[PDB]
């Protein structure tokens, strides 16, 4: 399972990695650039990005996003709510970032799901399946996971696989 | 009454000799002084304070004795761990610790060290949430690193001061191994983030991979990419606008030194407990790199690949600490933790021939050699027990204890001469 | 960014990705971007490229939509909102936008009545959807108007904005008599009075009527009942100006209290207005000496003091003024509420003069002393107001301040008091959270039970159903348990802020939210449950609400409970109910005692050892390190456990374990447990005809009562350390004594 995991989630990097990297050459801001490393599944260059823009915290933070530690992502989840209720005010990124410590990045109450309109339905995919709930969930029920929020355009055949994958039962 | 002492001290010898292990000897001889530190403690002489300090030192020299010498002589060698390269970095570890005697007993004598590590006690009046500058209006971004990205200048002075308590506190827990408690002082501080980075103290390991540990684990747990986790750590500990106790606590946790700032208020057990953490990490990352368990990518900065031996970090620290180095017990601390510990009691049996000026001394070596004699036949020359146990026997008679004079005697024929 | 930063990025990703599709749809990014450069021609035709290829995007569709809605087209905007929502139906607050729209546009289709129809369906009663019910209208026809009102109002009666309109539509009809007709038929509602918007339209709608020619044309016997309201409305008005407001406008609404109450007092009486004068004045002074605090707070510290001297004064002028005559008014709902003020008064002004007074030793009578000459009252108005203004007709001014009670308040009333207040502020978590946290500093502990038995009638101690969370099975103990938390929750945020950075002294109305939103909503989502004030659609949303955190204050699946609250939840019920006398609720505060126990007891055993406690995930109350457990205190918490399980095995029949378990520790809350069961052991058996060999057994019973009563009295006068510890008040103890030995 892990093996399978890591290839595909390999592989989705290949494909949505010109799309991002195009954003990462347009953005103004350091730490939307930490969040589209993150988008392109690279930990460490959002960790090493984070401390140069001494963002050093959060560079902390970020080298837990792959180990599915639920400690962490209930405290993620913690610090969201309670940002979601008063919080004067967060940056527009660092919660995404906590977002996807969360462990549910559209299944949620801090929603990555307008980022529907942003980015390939694929780069999305992508990070249901890397941070997202890995162990609890088989490779299928996670991809399913991802799929029940979001439709796919009914012509694209690598959608049209993935759910297929996912369909399983 | 106290003047009752050296029967304590005796009493526990004389019911070793009649149950016909020996470890339990020392572990009384260590509660023992344990009680008397208390007693001259409790209401005293400002004349006893001291005294009572060289008693609670006594305790922890039979502590520190009672831990290396179980683990060094009740060693009866158990079963090899075969590794394979699939295996997690977290199962090397361990296989490191099991294999390398000479590193785990920096393991047990760090164990010591925070055992036997001050804590301040909790802070009260603790704020219901974190840097309620909210109130101020000002923070554009409620995440630890904003006033990283732009000046200081962004958090109020009562929320920066506020932060040293909590930094602090910390602190102190880290240093004496509390670790579940500053998880628990993060988490209900409303420092989540800093309990987050305390969460990366752990090697990653799977149950279902690393099958050997498949009993202490039922869910893979700790961090994959641990190196990158460690100069990230030391990263954020080397950037300044952080409160010094902040960056000293990673600076523990990446193996480093803490800033001056920090480290100019640790004393010989501190200092000493700060450089065998460094020769430890060290040691692990090196003996990760060694199989092949590092991952190029994480080598985001250089930290030190050379580790120092206990030999020389003491030596070190000894420079640094002259005063408390040459305190006669903390010398036997010392010489314990190098192993040359027979070789240190004929060296202050040939200062019988400015250690009769200092009671606590000629009682602890003969009791030590004794215990020594007992737990491994040969340790101590046999003069040397002859020496140390007359010398100590016309202290029984300066004292006017004769009455239990027999029970020292058991160790010669020497003793026909009583 | 610039213009060049964005149309640089053009041959950007014109040279990552050149083919026609992957060029349009990259247009949604590239939009994104010349929408945030101020460039709206521009990014119009950027997003509607990539919806050539994209056209089932509800993302983009909409984008494009709140971009025509920025260039005011209103047939392009709706369009393509509609597109996103027809996409996906989740977009709820589309389905308010296109009802929004549609209504503002042109009504004469009945596609807009339609969205408006869904729009109210989507969010039942919300503020909006009558908003959008009156534009729709919009479009002689006063009559039309009135009755849409008057139908909103039947179903929705405690709405703050369409009340306002009904006196509003009153007063465009110049019958301005109904205006305050409804306005005075509406100062009984509990929830309206505490409407700050309400409470100002209020005020303005009956000065318009006593200046009104109608007032006078009409009669002047009802003139006195409406100038009551008037009076009313103020000081609730005052109470919210006060915490919402800015330092400016509280000062300002203090004037014109000021000129009504020099206007009412020369008129006089023995009636209702008279009365509420009374209440009133009291208030006018603890609203002036709230007013003062909140001015020193932010001030330097001589000032502080001078004006916490001058605050004390006021609270001590409005706790002196007498309860006001209750009997004397029409009605039952109008007196109990006058009544309820006056607990109110007493309540908040107590505290604060206690507060005050713990500062110093009789701070009090210094205050007294020194200000109480009509110095004082000339440095009151001066520090208030601004002495330009007539300081004749200024009611401060002429008060005749005689002879100030100057003796602080005794605990017992203050909790009367307090209970009888808790539907002053309708049992806002705020207000109860205060109230819990002055009681915090002081020896004597609130009645929260009877605080909530006072809120939330005939709701069970402990419901039978048990087993689910079901909000259903509400029962006062979780309520209580939750307070607790808010409480607890709450003091431990304060005392982390001014460590940063007195807690204590803040008024209620200065302060800000001292509990967490999330703890609020539940409160305010159980108490619209409960009262049956909540809506059909909502229903559902409102019992989620309340369920999700059940779970937690029964301590269940997922907790997120700080070992020492969970403790603290233990002994506060344990100690609350060995207190009872009746035996329902001591097993009942026992049982959830014991169960809190159960759950800490683990958690200890590993802090015992100096592990880590596994933090909680988002929790409902937040952790501290300020208040972590300690090994110093472990073995305490596992001896007083061991007690509370003891004390639930007696109640339960288990004498004699727990006469083993009570033995086994000297304390003395044991001995009167020990004492209390020997005793009853005796008492049935000592009277009846029974073998006189047992007789002897029963009696030496009652000789071991005897013996331990003595031992508590014994140790209790020693010590005061131990005189707190008593489970139950030492002259209760003392009382049983006396009955014990005459048996």
């Amino acid at each position: 399972k892990k093996e399978r995991h890591c290839r595909l989630t390999s592989w989705i990097v290949s494909q949505i990695g010109p799309e991002i990297e195009e954003k990462i050459r347009n953005s103004s801001n350091e730490i939307e650039q930490i969040f589209l490393y993150l988008l392109l599944n690279d930990v460490v260059r959002a960790s090493k990005l984070a401390i140069e823009s001494k963002n050093g915290h959060l560079s902390v933070l970020i080298s837990y996003l792959g180990s599915n530690d639920p400690r962490i992502r209930d405290l993620a989840e913690l610090q969201l709510q309670k940002w979601s209720t008063g919080g004067c005010s967060i940056d527009k990124n660092i919660s995404k970032i906590y977002k996807l410590l969360s462990g549910s990045p559209f299944e949620g109450l801090f929603s990555l799901k307008e980022l529907e309109s942003e980015f390939s339905w694929l780069c999305l995919l992508n990070l249901t399946l890397c941070y997202g709930q890995i162990d609890e969930y088989s490779l299928e029920s996670l991809v399913q996971s991802h799929l029940d929020k979001f439709s796919l355009p009914y012509d694209d055949p690598i959608g049209v696989i993935f759910q297929l994958y996912a369909a399983n039962e | 009454y106290q003047t009752e002492r050296f029967t304590k001290f005796s009493d526990t010898l004389k019911e070793f000799k009649i149950e016909q292990d020996p470890f339990n000897i020392i572990r009384e001889f260590r509660s023992a002084a344990g009680q008397l530190a208390l007693d001259l403690a409790n209401s005293g002489d400002e004349s006893n304070v001291i005294s009572s300090k060289d008693w609670e030192l006594e305790a922890r020299f039979w502590h520190l004795v009672e831990l290396l010498l179980v683990f060094r002589n009740a060693d009866l060698d158990l079963d090899e761990m075969e590794l394979h390269p699939y295996n997690s970095r977290g199962l090397f570890e361990k296989k490191l610790m099991q294999d390398n005697k000479q590193l785990y007993q920096i393991w047990i004598v760090m164990v010591w060290l925070k055992e036997n590590t001050y804590v301040m006690e909790r802070p009260k009046n603790v704020p219901t949430s974190k840097w309620l500058s909210i109130t101020s209006g000002g923070l554009k971004s409620c995440d630890l690193d904003f006033p990283l990205r732009e000046n200081t200048n962004v958090l109020d002075v009562k929320d920066k001061e506020e932060d040293h308590i909590f930094f602090k506190y910390i602190y102190e827990l880290i240093l004496a191994g509390a670790i579940d408690e500053a998880l628990e002082e993060a988490k209900l501080s409303d420092n989540i983030s800093i309990c987050m980075i305390l969460c990366g103290i752990q090697e990653y390991l799977n149950p279902v991979i690393d099958t050997q540990i498949a009993n202490e684990f039922n869910t893979q747990q700790g961090i994959k990419k641990h190196s990158l986790w460690r100069r990230t750590v030391y990263s954020l500990s080397q950037q300044a606008g952080l409160d010094p106790y902040e960056r000293a606590i990673y600076s523990y946790l990446s193996g480093a030194i803490p800033n001056q700032e920090v480290l100019q208020y640790s004393d010989w057990e501190s200092d000493l407990h700060i450089h065998l953490n460094q020769i430890l990490q060290t040691e692990i990352e090196n003996y990760l790199l060694e199989n092949n368990q590092v991952g190029t990518d994480e080598l985001i900065l250089p930290l030190p690949s050379h580790a120092l031996t206990v030999q020389e970090v003491l030596n070190r620290v000894a420079s640094r600490h002259p005063s408390e180095s040459e305190h006669p017990i903390r010398v036997l601390m010392a010489s314990v933790i190098l192993d040359s510990l027979p070789s240190v009691i004929h060296s202050s049996v040939e200062m019988l021939l400015d250690i009769i000026d200092k009671p606590y001394l000629l009682r602890i070596v003969t009791h030590l050699a004794i215990c020594l004699d007992i737990i491994n036949p040969g340790s101590v020359e046999e003069v040397d027990k002859s020496k140390l146990i007359t010398t100590y026997i016309s202290l029984l008679k300066l004292q006017g204890l004769y009455e239990n004079i027999p029970i020292y005697a058991t160790f010669l024929n020497e003793s026909d001469c009583l | 960014r610039s213009k060049a930063d964005v149309e640089r990025y053009i041959a950007s990703v014109q040279g990552s990705t050149p083919s026609p599709r992957q060029k349009s749809m990259k247009g949604f990014y590239f939009a994104k971007l010349y929408y945030e450069a101020k460039e709206y021609d521009l990014a119009k035709k950027y997003i509607c490229t990539y919806i050539n290829v994209q056209e089932r995007d509800p993302k983009a569709h909409r984008f494009l939509g709140l971009l025509y809605e920025l260039e005011e087209n209103t047939d392009k905007a709706v369009e393509c909102y509609r597109r996103s929502v027809e996409l996906n139906p989740t977009q709820k607050d589309l389905v308010l936008k296109i009802a929004e729209l549609l209504c503002k546009n042109d009504v004469t289709d009945g596609r807009a009545k339609y969205w408006l129809e869904r729009a109210a369906k989507l969010f039942p009663g919300s503020p909006a959807i009558y908003k959008l019910k009156e534009q729709l209208l919009d479009c002689g026809g006063w009559n039309k108007l009135f009755d849409l009102i008057q139908s909103e109002l039947y179903v929705r009666p405690d709405d703050v904005h369409v009340n306002i309109r009904l006196v509003e539509v009153y007063r465009s009809t110049k019958r301005l008599k109904d205006a305050v007709a409804h306005c005075h038929e509406a100062e009984r509602n509990i929830a309206l009075r505490s409407s700050l918007e309400w409470n100002s339209c209020v005020v303005q709608t009956l000065k318009e009527y006593l200046e009104s020619l109608q007032c006078l044309e009409s009669d002047k016997s009802d003139w006195r009942a409406t100038n009551t309201d008037l009076l009313l409305a103020y000081a609730n008005l005052m109470l919210l100006t006060l915490s919402t407001r800015d330092v400016q406008e509280s000062r300002e609404l203090l004037q014109s209290f000021d000129s009504a109450l020099q206007s009412v007092k020369s008129l006089g009486g023995n009636d209702e207005l008279s009365a509420t004068f009374l209440e009133m004045k009291g208030h006018f002074y603890m609203h002036a000496g709230s007013l003062l605090l909140k001015m020193g707070q932010h001030s330097s510290n001589v000032q502080w003091r001078a004006l916490s001297e001058l605050a004390a004064l006021c609270y001590l002028i409005a706790f002196q003024v007498p309860r006001p005559k209750i009997k004397l008014i029409k009605g039952e709902a109008g007196q109990n509420l006058l009544e309820m003020m006056a607990c109110d008064r007493l309540s908040q002004s107590g505290h604060m003069l206690l507060n005050l007074s713990r500062g110093k030793q009789d701070f009090l009578k210094e205050i007294v002393e020194t200000f109480a000459n009509k110095s004082g009252q000339s440095a009151l108005y001066d520090a208030l107001f601004s002495s330009q203004s007539p300081k004749d007709t200024s009611f401060l001014g002429s008060d005749d301040i005689g002879n100030i009670d100057v003796r602080e308040p005794e605990l017992e009333d203050l909790t009367r008091y307090d209970v009888g207040a808790i539907r002053a502020h309708n049992g806002s978590l705020q207000h109860l959270t205060w109230l819990g946290l002055q009681w915090n500093s002081l020896p004597a502990l609130p009645g929260i039970r009877k605080w909530l038995k006072q809120l939330f009638h005939h709701l069970p101690h402990e419901t039978s159903r048990l087993e689910t969370n079901a909000p259903e099975s509400i029962c006062i103990l979780d309520l209580e348990v939750f307070l607790l938390g808010v409480v607890y929750t709450s003091h431990l945020q304060l005392k982390e802020k001014c460590n940063s950075h007195q807690p204590l002294c803040l008024p209620l109305p200065v302060c800000k939210q001292l509990c967490t939103e999330r703890q609020k909503s539940w409160w305010d989502a159980v108490c619209t449950l409960i009262h049956r004030k909540a809506v059909p659609g909502n229903v559902a949303k409102l019992r989620l609400l309340v369920q999700h955190e059940i779970n937690t204050l029964r301590a269940q699946e997922k907790h997120g409970l700080q070992p020492a609250l969970l403790v603290h939840w233990a002994e506060c019920l344990q100690k609350t109910g060995s207190g009872l006398n009746s035996f329902y609720d001591q097993r009942e505060y026992m049982g959830r005692s014991v169960h809190y126990w159960k759950k800490v007891l683990p958690l200890l055993k590993i802090i015992k050892k100096k592990n880590s406690i596994p933090e909680p995930i988002d929790p409902l109350f937040k952790h501290f390190h300020s208040v972590d457990i300690q090994a110093s205190e472990i073995v305490e918490y596992e001896e007083d456990a061991h007690i509370t399980f003891a004390i639930l095995d007696a109640v339960n029949g288990n004498i004699e374990d727990a006469v083993t378990a009570f033995e086994s520790i000297k304390s003395v809350v044991s001995y009167w447990n020990l004492a209390l069961i020997f005793h009853r052991k005796a008492e049935d058996i000592e009277n009846d005809a029974l073998s006189p060999e047992e007789q002897e057994e029963c009696k030496n019973y009652l000789r071991k009562t005897r013996d331990y009563l003595i031992k508590i009295i014994d140790d209790s006068d020693s010590n005061l350390s131990v005189v707190k510890k008593l489970p139950v008040p030492l002259e209760s103890v003392k009382e049983m004594l006396n009955s014990v030995m005459q048996e």
